[PDB]
């Protein structure tokens, strides 16, 4: 079981 | 397609989203990644180990899509 990441952003 | 490979394909293009700027698009996606994740578990079976990480990563997208929606909104 292989999961992505969410993407880290610089959003309010 | 298998419920949770349908999960990370939603989220998969969720993230893609978010990063070009579409939270309304990634959030969409999230909601849907997460029930399809939810579903996996309920609907098929899978290890404790697969649960925790459905159900910890249900939790991190989830999150973002609170998030997003509230300063959205």
């Amino acid at each position: 079981i292989e999961l992505p990441e969410v993407p880290s952003e610089p959003l309010p | 397609t298998s419920t949770l490979q349908k999960a990370i394909d939603l989220v998969t293009k969720a993230t893609e989203e978010d990063k070009a700027k579409n939270y309304e698009e990634a959030l969409r996606l999230y909601q849907h990644a997460v029930e399809y994740f939810l579903h996996a578990i309920k609907y098929e079976a899978h290890s404790d180990k697969a649960k925790e990480s459905i159900r910890a990563k249900c939790v991190q997208y989830l999150d973002r899509a609170e998030k997003l929606k509230d300063y959205l909104r």
